[PDB]
C-alpha cells in the first residue's frame, strides 16, 4: 500500500538486475541498500576538509644529548611521513603508484587548517 | 534565514568549501551512467505515499454481454490485489512518471488462468492510460499493437 | 488534513467515519440472512455495496428470495433467474424430504431489512472527505495539522491536548453548545 | 485585544463556518494562548515603524494547511505596509507574501476564470479575469512601495 | 492527441532540463482540491473514445468511464505535479538526448543509452486506472540534494584531475618511474576515492576511461584547489623523500 | 509437426488431444439421457458440438426435459415446442395407462450434467494446431520433426529415443520439474 | 562450451517459450549430442580461417 | 562489411608469418562495441 523513494527504487534495481543477469560471460549476487548509500553520501557532504585548531601542530621538536651548549633541531615533518604508505617494489606498478597517491593526499591532509581562537596574555 | 541572509552579518565568514551553481555536464561525462543517474533520482527526490482507490460511490462495471455460464457479471474496483500485481502496478505508475526512460512491455504467465473479459477491458483502459506518439512514448511497438488488437 | 478528537466522539461516529472512507486509528482505555447464488449477491454488493453471504447447505436458517418485481429493478439476465428459481425447487425437494425462506418484493423492504442506502444522484469528486486520518495517539501528534476539544474527557486527552497546543501553527477547534457528533461531522465536512 | 463581533464563544460553530474555500477554514477557528503572543510581537511592530521588523518562522520539519499560508498571504499586503518613506518588514517576507498570494489567485477552488501568463517567470506576473486586471502592481518595490498600505 | 505535451517557458535553475511535461494539458502552476476538481472537464482523447464506445451501444461502459472521469483528472494532476515540481535535478534527462529519444526507437538504430523495458500483464492495467497516487508529505532528503549533487561532482573532478597529473608525472620522468598501464594507476586512485562515490557510481573499458580523462569540464571546488597546490608541490621527490 | 512422447502422457493428455483435434496413435503395452425429438438434439448438437440420443420407447430410461427458459435460449422455432409437447404428452399418456423425466431449465444445469463448455468469443482460425500427429510407434520414427520426453518410461520409449536421437536435425525438448501434462500442452500450443 | 545463462535445464520450459514464432520454437530446445560435434566443426573453422 | 580484419604490426618471430587475425575488428589491447554489419542487421 505505502511507497517511498528508496523502497521504489530498491524495486527498480531488483527489476533491472534481474533482467540483464539472464546473460553473463566467462562462467566464474547482491542488491546494496539503497538507505546505507544515502546515509553515506550526506554523511561525506557533511565532512570538512579542513579543521579547526588553537594551536598548530608542532613542527621542530628537539632531542637533548649531554652536552649543555649543543642540542640537535629534529624537522617532524620528514621524520614522519615516512611511515605513510607501505614499503615499494618494482615488479607491481600498481601498488607503487598507490603508494604515490597516499603520499600525495598526505600533504593536502596535513596542510589545510584553520586557526581560531588562540591562547595569549 | 538563516541559509539565505546568514552570510551579510559582519562577525561570521563563510568558506565556501561546496559551490552551489553546479554545471551538469561534470554528472553526465561519465560514461554509461544514466541507470545510476536514473536510480539516484529516484532515490533522492521521489515524494513518498499512498495508494487509494477511487471513491466507493463508484459501482462496479458492468459488462453489456450475454450471460456465459463461467463469465464474470462484473470486474470489482475495490478488490485488492496480489503482492505480484503491486509490484506490477508498480512497475506502471514508476514508468509514468518517467517519460522517455522506461517504458513497458507485456507477460503473460503459462498458468493464472483469466477470463477474456478482463485482457479485453484492459485493452480499453490502455488507450486512456498512455501516450503513443507526439513528443515521447510509454509503450513499445508492440504494447500498442496487442493492445488495438484487444 | 489530520485532525485530534476526544476518543468518545470517535467512539460513537465509527460509523459515519467508515461511511465517509476516513481511516480511524483509536487506542481504547476499559442472525444473518444468504442469497440463494452468487451472481444475485454479487449483483446487489455492486448495486448497494452491501457484503452479502451465500447460502451453503449449513444449518436451518433464513433466507432471502428475490422477487420477480426486484429480479426486474435489479436488471437481472434470465439464466440469473433460472438458476434462482432451480435452488428453489431444491430447497422444495429438501425440505419436503423430511429453514425459512422470506419473498421479499419490495425496494424499501429490502432497504430496512438489511443493507446500505441507496445512491444520491449528484456529480462524484475524487474524494468524499479532505481528510484521510483522525486519531486519538500521542504517538502521531507531530501527525497532525488541526485538533478539535469537547467538554467530555478522556484518561490521555488532557496531555495529548497540552502536546498538540505546542504547535506554533495549528488550527484549534471547540464545540461549546448543541450536539458534539453533529459539529463534529460538520466540521470534517466543511474542512 | 477584542475581536470585531463580540461573544463569538458563545455562538455555535455551525453560525460562523458558512461556505466552503480556505476563508472558510480559517473563520470559526479559535487562536492558540502561544499565537496571542505573535499578535503582540505584530503590534508591537506597528506602533514602532522603522526600529522593529517582522519576519517568518519557518521549521524544517513542520507542515500546516495551505489554506492558512494562503490566508496569510491574502492579508499582509492590506495589514503592513513597505517602501516609499519606511517599510515594517524585511525584503525576504515581501518576497514570500507575494509568493502565497499568487498561489492564492492560482487556486482555482470554487470557480474557474481565464489568465495569461507573462513572459517573465517572476510572481504576480500575469493578467486574470474577463477584464484584464494586471496583478504586476502588487508584487513588492521598496522604491515606490506599490504593493503594500504606502 | 493532438495535445501540447512539452514547452519552453523560462530558464530553469538547471540548465539542462528546461521543458516542462503536461499530461492532458493540465498546467501545474495553479494548485487544485481532490474534492472538486476535474468535474466537468475533458481531453480530446477521452471524449472522442467516450463517443465511440456510447456509438457502439455499451451504456453501462461509457456510463462507468464518464463516471470515473474526476478521479482520472485528479491522478495525472497529481502525477504532473511530481514530475514537473519535485523531479528537477542534474540527474534528470537532459533535453538533447530527450528529444532523440523517440526517433531512435523509430529507426531502431540505438547508439545512446536504451531505455529500460519492463514487463507487465493484463490485470495490472486494471489495477492501476483503478489506483491513483497520492503523495502524502515530501522526502526528507528533498532539501539537501544540491550540497549532495555538488560534491558528487568535485570527487568526480578531483578523480580526473589525478589522474591527469599522474600522467603528466609520469611522463616527466621516464627514466626511474616505472613504466605502467591507465589500468594501473586507476584503479591505484580508485583504491583512495571515498567509498560513498564508488558505490554510487558501482550501479549499474578503457577506450571510454580515455576519452572521459580527455574532457575539458572540470567542477571548481576548494579540495580540487588544495589539491593542485599540493600536486604543484609533489614535483620535489625529496619532499616525498624518494630518492636514486 | 510431428512429435514423439511417452505413451503414458499421450495416455492422460488424450481427453485434450481430441479437443484439440490431434490424431492419436497410440500401442498399448498391457447411463446416459435422451431428448424427446430429434430436432432438439439437432439444434443443441450445433450449438455445444455434443452429440445427443434420440428416445425410441426402449426402457424405463432417464428424460431430458427442455423447458421454455432452455427453448427461447436455444432459439427452437413454435413448432419444435409444439413437438416436444406433444411428446410429453403421450409420455404422459403412456405412464398413465399403467422412466423419470427431468425438466431442466438452467443453461448451467445442462452444462454441469452432459455436455462440452461453451464457446469462447475469439477469432476462429483455419485450424486450432500446427501440429498433426503425435505417435509412440517405431514404424514412424522418421516421420516425426521432434519429440519429447519424460522421467516416466515404456517398454519401447528407449529404443524410440535411441532411434530418433540419431536424426541430424530434430527438435528434443525436456521435462524436469512441475507438472508432465501441463508442459507437454504449454509445447504442443506454441510449437 | 558454455551456454549464454549457466543451469537453463533447471528452470521450466514455460519460462523459457515465451512467444510465438520461429524464435520461440527454437528457443528452450536442447540441442542433442550429435549436434555438438558439428557445433565443434564450426568453431575448428572458426579459428582456421583460410 | 566495411571493416578491416587483417593486418600488419611489426616483425613476428616468423618471417614467413607477420600477419594478425582481427575478427569484428577488436583486439585485447566487451560493453559497448558494436560493427555495422551488426548494425545493420539490427
Amino acid at each position: 500500500s505505502s511507497d517511498s523513494g528508496p523502497l521504489l527504487s530498491v524495486f527498480a534495481l531488483q527489476e533491472i538486475m534481474q533482467k540483464v543477469r539472464q546473460v553473463q560471460a566467462d562462467y566464474m549476487f547482491t542488491v546494496p541498500d539503497v538507505q546505507k548509500i544515502l546515509d553515506d553520501i550526506k554523511a561525506l557532504a557533511a565532512e570538512q576538509v579542513y579543521k579547526i585548531v588553537k594551536v598548530p601542530s608542532i613542527s621542530f621538536r628537539h632531542i637533548v644529548m649531554q652536552s649543555r651548549d649543543r642540542v640537535l633541531r629534529v624537522d617532524t615533518y620528514y621524520e614522519e611521513m615516512s611511515q605513510v604508505g607501505d614499503v615499494i617494489t618494482e615488479d607491481e606498478p600498481e601498488k607503487f603508484y598507490s603508494t604515490i597517491i597516499k603520499k600525495v593526499r598526505f600533504i593536502r591532509g596535513k596542510g589545510s587548517f584553520i586557526l581560531h581562537d588562540i591562547p595569549t596574555r | 534565514q538563516e541559509v539565505l541572509t546568514d552570510f551579510r552579518r559582519q562577525d561570521t565568514i563563510w568558506v565556501l568549501a561546496l559551490q552551489l551553481p553546479v554545471n551538469p555536464q561534470v554528472v553526465w561525462d561519465v560514461p554509461r551512467s544514466s541507470i545510476a543517474n536514473l536510480i539516484m533520482n529516484i532515490a533522492t527526490c521521489l515524494p513518498t505515499g499512498e495508494y487509494i482507490a477511487p471513491n466507493p460511490r463508484i459501482s462496479s462495471i458492468t459488462l453489456t454481454q450475454r450471460i456465459t455460464t463461467t463469465g464474470p457479471f462484473a470486474i470489482l474496483t475495490g478488490s485488492t490485489p496480489t503482492a505480484q500485481q503491486l509490484n506490477d502496478v508498480r512497475k506502471i505508475y514508476l514508468a509514468l512518471m518517467f517519460p522517455g526512460q522506461i517504458i513497458l512491455d507485456l507477460k503473460i504467465d503459462p498458468g493464472e488462468r483469466m477470463d477474456p473479459a478482463v485482457r479485453m477491458v484492459a485493452g480499453v483502459v490502455g488507450h486512456l492510460l498512455f501516450t503513443a506518439g507526439g513528443r515521447f512514448t510509454n509503450l513499445t511497438q508492440n504494447m500498442a499493437r496487442q493492445l488495438d488488437i484487444a | 488534513a489530520m485532525l485530534l478528537a476526544p476518543g468518545d466522539v470517535i467512539k460513537r461516529s465509527s460509523e459515519e467515519l467508515k461511511q465517509r472512507q476516513i481511516q480511524i486509528n483509536l487506542i481504547d482505555w476499559t442472525g444473518r440472512w444468504v442469497v440463494l447464488t452468487e451472481e444475485i449477491a454479487r449483483a446487489i454488493e455492486s448495486k448497494y455495496g452491501t457484503k452479502i453471504d451465500v447460502y451453503r447447505d449449513e444449518v436451518p436458517a433464513q433466507i432471502i428470495e428475490v422477487e420477480r418485481s426486484l429480479q426486474k429493478e435489479l436488471g437481472i439476465s434470465r439464466e440469473g433467474v433460472a438458476e434462482q428459481t432451480e435452488r428453489l425447487r431444491d430447497l422444495r425437494r429438501k425440505e419436503k424430504s423430511g429453514i425459512t425462506i422470506e419473498g421479499v418484493m419490495s425496494q424499501k423492504k429490502l432497504l430496512s431489512m438489511i443493507g446500505g442506502v441507496e445512491r444520491k444522484m449528484a456529480p462524484i469528486g475524487a474524494r468524499e472527505s479532505a481528510v484521510m486520518l483522525v486519531s486519538n495517539s500521542i504517538k502521531d501528534v507531530v501527525r497532525a495539522t488541526a485538533y478539535f476539544t469537547a467538554p467530555t474527557g478522556d484518561p490521555h486527552w488532557k496531555e495529548v491536548a497540552r502536546e498538540a497546543s505546542k504547535k506554533k501553527n495549528i488550527l484549534a477547534y471547540t464545540s461549546t453548545g448543541g450536539d458534539v457528533k453533529t459539529e463534529f461531522l460538520h466540521l470534517i465536512d466543511h474542512l | 485585544y477584542i475581536a470585531p463581533n463580540p461573544r463569538i464563544s458563545s455562538i455555535t460553530l455551525t453560525q460562523r463556518i458558512t461556505t466552503t474555500g480556505p476563508f472558510a477554514i480559517l473563520t470559526g477557528s479559535t487562536p492558540t494562548a502561544q499565537q496571542l503572543n505573535d499578535v503582540r510581537k505584530i503590534y508591537l511592530a506597528l506602533m514602532f515603524p522603522g526600529q522593529i521588523i517582522l519576519d517568518l518562522k519557518i521549521d524544517p520539519g513542520e507542515r500546516m494547511d495551505p489554506a492558512v499560508r494562503m490566508v496569510a498571504g491574502v492579508v499582509g499586503h492590506l495589514l503592513f505596509t513597505a517602501g516609499g518613506r519606511f517599510t515594517n518588514l524585511t525584503q525576504n517576507m515581501a518576497r514570500q507574501l507575494d509568493i502565497a498570494l499568487n498561489d492564492y489567485l492560482l487556486y482555482m477552488y470554487n470557480t474557474r476564470v481565464q489568465v495569461n501568463y507573462g513572459p517573465t517567470g517572476e510572481p504576480l506576473d500575469f493578467q486574470i479575469g474577463r477584464n484584464q486586471y494586471d496583478c504586476n502592481v502588487f508584487r513588492a518595490d521598496f522604491a515606490t512601495g506599490t504593493g503594500y498600505n504606502g | 492527441w493532438a495535445t501540447i505535451d512539452v514547452e519552453y517557458r523560462e530558464p530553469a535553475p538547471y540548465v539542462h532540463a528546461q521543458r516542462y511535461i503536461r499530461y492532458c494539458g493540465i498546467d501545474s502552476r495553479e494548485l487544485i482540491n481532490p474534492t472538486t476538481y476535474g468535474i466537468g472537464m475533458t481531453y480530446h482523447c477521452y471524449n472522442e473514445m467516450l463517443r465511440m464506445l456510447v456509438a457502439a451501444g455499451k451504456d453501462s461502459e461509457a456510463a462507468y468511464f464518464r463516471s470515473m472521469l474526476p478521479f482520472h483528472m485528479v491522478r495525472f494532476a497529481r502525477i504532473n505535479q511530481i514530475i514537473n515540481e519535485d523531479l528537477h535535478s542534474v540527474f534528470s534527462l537532459p533535453d538533447d538526448m530527450f528529444n532523440a529519444l523517440l526517433p531512435d526507437l523509430i529507426a531502431g538504430a540505438h547508439q545512446n543509452a536504451d531505455p529500460v523495458v519492463l514487463d507487465v500483464s493484463w490485470i495490472s492495467l486494471w489495477f492501476a486506472f483503478n489506483r491513483s497516487f497520492e503523495p502524502t508529505h515530501r522526502n526528507e532528503m528533498l532539501e539537501v540534494a544540491p550540497l549532495i549533487e555538488s560534491v558528487y561532482a568535485s570527487e568526480l573532478s578531483v578523480m580526473k584531475v589525478d589522474m591527469r597529473h599522474l600522467s603528466l608525472m609520469q611522463r616527466r620522468f621516464p627514466d626511474v618511474l616505472i613504466q605502467a598501464r591507465p589500468s594501473h594507476f586507476w584503479k591505484a586512485v580508485l583504491n583512495d576515492s571515498p567509498e560513498a562515490v564508488k558505490a554510487v557510481m558501482n550501479l549499474s573499458n578503457i577506450r571510454d576511461m580515455m576519452r572521459w580523462v580527455m574532457l575539458p569540464s572540470l567542477q571548481p571546488s576548494l579540495k580540487l584547489a588544495l589539491e593542485e597546490e599540493a600536486w604543484a608541490a609533489a614535483n620535489d621527490f625529496e619532499d616525498l623523500m624518494l630518492t636514486d
